[PDB]
């Protein structure tokens, strides 16, 4: 990227930013954002209980598809950012 | 618009088909940096030449000891003749021999590569350049490319035959067991 | 490398040393490469060298992972420029946000001059204030002069 | 338009009978979310994988080998072949093919090149010489790919239920 090939993403004087923010999913609708964001919440927040909290990690038992996991909270976030951004746009 | 060597890949913008060997060969755009950057690919051009016959020379006394006599054996009947080997078995006299020879050659090489001269042929060090004097300008250009060929060749028949060397210790049809 | 290879990698962890252990010696040494026993090694007082070796395989897998994050002649990644743009607060907040910032940054050299000197004097402090409490070379404790 | 297959909604945008298998189903609108061309592409990557996948798997549970195998079922022949060695190998071998796909992905996305999804520019006896070829090979090819996609998980899944023969 170069000063010049960069989009126009400064939205100071509106009151919702533009979809080109997400990027690749600049056109995937608020519906399917919200409802990835709520699933991935649930199935990270289901992992990480079952990993460290229901369980006890340990190097016998630290499960690679619990931490994968995990990192769907993160991804839930900013899912649901992206859902009231494009709810707002209108998409 | 598209690279002739990998037909679904676009053509290399630095790469134009002036020069020897020139298929367009270029996914990660080495070249397109390089012109970028403002220099001129001679200097990777006389890189692949040098690498490559470097090679070949290689790649023929990888096997010569072993398929022929090592030698007749007056010093060398100690070394092994495995050549992953027989590199830390040179006796200090041969081995500063050998390595003066080189160091004193390519540092004369140095001057002529790092040069402002715009006369100079990519890897044309004037070894032997007595037999291009009845080619013509087509037979100049396809004996350059078959030495490209060979080159690029050798370039991995090295790295085949050493690793080969180092996790089985024999080349399969060929040398074997040493 | 087949237990990296099955997935099964507790086993590079089965078998630490033991409390036992003499540094430099075979006695009281275990097979484990990557470990997080945690705490310091009794004989030196200092952190166990499988615990550092694990410490510093997956701090890279993170930052090789972070490396992937900006736009280079692929298409997917980011692009800072963007990045700084968009991000200003509602209703003006922190006036116009971050944009223009790309620009002093990547036309401006002693801005990132003093950005890497700020960061670069940040971590010597955490190394200073970090070597002592946690030594990781061995009988460094007990030399108390260095 | 009002979609095939699924006659009470219309097609998302991108499904406008352009491509090859377009019978107007997507009704997430899946593919009006996110790039379709990205979509065909990996759509065809399953689909190829799937049919050699299957084809492979039918082979070994016949009986059909290598010079050095280790002559087992070709539901532990992953493993077998894994402690041999020889599958990493075949993984570096597609890794090469796979990074100059992210390299076609990039351009064909981009558009520095106007590449269909999974074209490599593979025809060495010119089979598809005139447009009508072109897209009755491409027809053809989109529904073998999703049949042999639905052949490989049927075998995959029936041979780790029961263990049993080839079928
Ligand atoms: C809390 C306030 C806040 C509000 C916003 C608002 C915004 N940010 Mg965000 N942002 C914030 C904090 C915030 N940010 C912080 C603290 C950071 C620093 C980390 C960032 C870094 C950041 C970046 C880098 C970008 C944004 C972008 C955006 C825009 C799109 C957001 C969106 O829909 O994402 C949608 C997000 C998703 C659909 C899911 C992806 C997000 C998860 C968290 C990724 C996790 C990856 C994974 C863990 C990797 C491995 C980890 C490690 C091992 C390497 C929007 C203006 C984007 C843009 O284009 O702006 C111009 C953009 O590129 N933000
Ligand atoms: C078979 C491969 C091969 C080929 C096709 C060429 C071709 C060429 N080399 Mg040579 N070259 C080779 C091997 C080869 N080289 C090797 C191994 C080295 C390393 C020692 C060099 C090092 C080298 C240099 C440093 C130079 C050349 C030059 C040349 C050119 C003129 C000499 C000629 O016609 O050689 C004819 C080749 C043969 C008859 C084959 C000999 C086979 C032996 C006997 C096998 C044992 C020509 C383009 C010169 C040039 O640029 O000229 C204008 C030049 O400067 N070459
Ligand atoms: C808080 C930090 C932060 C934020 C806010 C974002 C935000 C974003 N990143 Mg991410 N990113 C981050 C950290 C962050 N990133 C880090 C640490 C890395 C390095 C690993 C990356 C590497 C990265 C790349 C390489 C790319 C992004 C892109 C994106 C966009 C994704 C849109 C999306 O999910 O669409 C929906 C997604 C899809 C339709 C496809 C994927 C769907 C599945 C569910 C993904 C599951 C992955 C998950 C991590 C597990 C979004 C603006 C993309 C972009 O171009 O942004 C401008 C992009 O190509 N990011
Ligand atoms: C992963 C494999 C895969 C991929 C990438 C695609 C991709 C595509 N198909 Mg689909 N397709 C597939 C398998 C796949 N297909 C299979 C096996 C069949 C059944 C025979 C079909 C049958 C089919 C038809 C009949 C049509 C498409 C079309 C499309 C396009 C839009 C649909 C969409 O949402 O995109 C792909 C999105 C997904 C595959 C979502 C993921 C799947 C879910 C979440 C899994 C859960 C279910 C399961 C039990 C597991 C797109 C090019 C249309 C087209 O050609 O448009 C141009 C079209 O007409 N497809
Ligand atoms: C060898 C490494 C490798 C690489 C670099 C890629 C790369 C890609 N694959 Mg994947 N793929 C692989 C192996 C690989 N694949 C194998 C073995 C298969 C056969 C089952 C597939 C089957 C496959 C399908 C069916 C699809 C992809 C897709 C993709 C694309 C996006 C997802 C991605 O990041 O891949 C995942 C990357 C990894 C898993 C990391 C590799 C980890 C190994 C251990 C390291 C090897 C490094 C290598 C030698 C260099 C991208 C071009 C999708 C797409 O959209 O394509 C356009 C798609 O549809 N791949
Ligand atoms: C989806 C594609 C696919 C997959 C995942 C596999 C997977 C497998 N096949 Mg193959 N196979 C395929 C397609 C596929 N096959 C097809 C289309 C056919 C029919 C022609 C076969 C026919 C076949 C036979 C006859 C045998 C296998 C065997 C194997 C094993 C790996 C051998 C290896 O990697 O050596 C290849 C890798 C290298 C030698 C190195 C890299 C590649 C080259 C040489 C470059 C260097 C493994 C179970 C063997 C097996 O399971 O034995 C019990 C075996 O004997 N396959
Ligand atoms: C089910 C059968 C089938 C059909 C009908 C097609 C049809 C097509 N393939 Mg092929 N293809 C298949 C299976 C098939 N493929 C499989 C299993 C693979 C994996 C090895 C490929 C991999 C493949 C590639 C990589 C390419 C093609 C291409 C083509 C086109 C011309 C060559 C041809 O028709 O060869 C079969 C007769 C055509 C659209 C080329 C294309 O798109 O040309 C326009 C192309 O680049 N195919
Ligand atoms: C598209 C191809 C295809 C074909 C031809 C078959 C055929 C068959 N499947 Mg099925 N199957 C398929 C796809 C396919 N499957 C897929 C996509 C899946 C994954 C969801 C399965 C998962 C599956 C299971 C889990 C089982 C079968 C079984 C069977 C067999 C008996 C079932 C029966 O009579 O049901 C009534 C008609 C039958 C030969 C059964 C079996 O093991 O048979 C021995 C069985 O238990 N299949
Ligand atoms: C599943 C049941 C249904 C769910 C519904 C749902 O949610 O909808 C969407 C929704 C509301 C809504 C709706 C509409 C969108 C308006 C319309 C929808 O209707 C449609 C679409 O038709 C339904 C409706 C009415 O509901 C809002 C949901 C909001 C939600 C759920 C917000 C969670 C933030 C979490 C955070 C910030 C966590 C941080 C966590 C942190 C900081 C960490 O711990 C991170 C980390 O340590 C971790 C874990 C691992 C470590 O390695 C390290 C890291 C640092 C990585
Ligand atoms: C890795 C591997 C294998 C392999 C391999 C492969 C494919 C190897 C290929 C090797 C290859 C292709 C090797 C080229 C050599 C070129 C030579 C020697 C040229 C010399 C040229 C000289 C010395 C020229 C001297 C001159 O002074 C002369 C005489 C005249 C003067 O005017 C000037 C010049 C300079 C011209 C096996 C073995 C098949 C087994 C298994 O597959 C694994």
């Amino acid at each position: 990227v170069d000063r010049s090939e960069a989009a126009d993403t400064w939205w100071g004087d509106k009151d919702y930013p533009p979809s080109i923010v997400l990027g690749i999913g600049k056109d995937v609708p608020s519906s399917i954002f919200g409802v990835t964001s709520g699933l991935a919440f649930a199935i990270g927040v289901y992992c990480v209980a079952q990993s460290n909290l229901v369980n006890i990690l340990s190097g016998s038992t630290v499960n690679g598809f619990y931490v994968a996991g995990a990192l769907l909270v993160p991804y839930s976030w900013g899912l649901h950012v992206a859902a009231w951004i494009q709810k707002q746009n209108g998409k | 618009e598209r690279s002739a060597s990998i037909p679904f890949l676009k053509k290399p913008p630095a790469l134009d088909g002036s020069m020897v060997g020139d298929v367009g060969f270029d996914p990660l755009g080495i070249s397109t940096t390089i012109i970028e950057l403002g220099g001129d690919l001679r200097y990777v051009r006389e890189a692949e030449l040098m690498h490559g016959r470097q090679a070949m020379l290689a790649t023929v006394g990888f096997v010569f000891p072993k398929l022929f006599g090592k030698l007749p054996a007056e010093w060398a009947k100690d070394i092994s003749l495995n050549p992953l080997e027989a590199q830390y078995q040179i006796p200090p006299v041969a081995l500063g021999q050998i390595a003066i020879s080189i160091a004193i050659a390519e540092g004369l090489r140095s001057r002529i590569v790092f040069s402002n001269d715009p006369d100079y042929v990519v890897g044309d060090h004037g070894f032997g350049a007595g037999m291009l004097k009845g080619k013509s300008e087509a037979q100049v250009k396809d004996m350059k490319m078959k030495e490209l060929a060979h080159c690029r060749l050798a370039m991995v028949a090295i790295t085949g035959m050493f690793f080969q060397t180092a996790i089985t210790g024999s080349l399969y049809p060929l040398v074997d067991k040493f | 490398l087949t237990p990296f290879f099955t997935g099964n990698w507790g086993l590079y962890a089965e078998n630490p040393d033991t409390a036992q252990h003499i540094f430099g010696t075979s006695e009281g040494a275990g097979t484990a490469i990557l470990t997080f026993l945690g705490g310091f090694h009794p004989q030196t007082q200092s952190m166990w060298l499988t615990d550092i070796a694990h410490h510093h395989l997956a701090i890279a897998v993170v930052f090789i992972f972070a490396g992937h994050m900006y736009r280079t002649n692929w298409g997917i990644g980011h692009s800072m420029k963007e990045i700084l743009d968009a991000h200003v607060p509602p209703k003006g907040r922190l006036g116009a946000g971050h944009r223009g910032l790309f620009e002093t940054i990547t036309d401006s050299l002693h801005m990132q001059l003093g950005l890497a000197l700020a960061s670069l004097g940040v971590a010597t402090s955490l190394v200073a204030q970090h070597m002592y409490a946690l030594p990781s070379y061995a009988f460094m404790a007990k030399d108390y002069v260095t | 338009v009002k979609s095939q297959a699924l006659p009470f909604m219309d097609a998302p945008a991108p499904l406008d009978g352009s491509m090859a298998g377009d019978k107007g189903f997507d009704p997430l609108n899946l593919s009006g979310s996110f790039d379709i061309k990205w979509m065909r592409e990996a759509e065809l990557k399953h689909g190829r994988v799937c049919m050699l996948a299957w084809v492979g798997y039918v082979a070994v549970d016949n009986g059909f080998y290598v010079p050095f195998a280790p002559h087992v079922s070709s539901l532990a022949a992953h493993d077998a072949a894994v402690k041999a060695g020889p599958m990493l190998g075949l993984l570096l071998a597609v890794g090469a093919i796979e990074a100059i796909s992210y390299n076609a992905i990039a351009e064909m996305m981009s558009g520095e090149t106007d590449r269909r999804p999974g074209d490599f520019y593979l025809d060495p006896f010119n089979l598809c010489s005139t447009p009508e070829k072109l897209e009755s090979m491409l027809e053809k090819e989109i529904s073998h790919c999703r049949l042999a996609m639905f052949a490989f998980s049927g075998v995959v899944t029936q041979s780790a239920l029961t263990g049993g023969a080839f079928p």
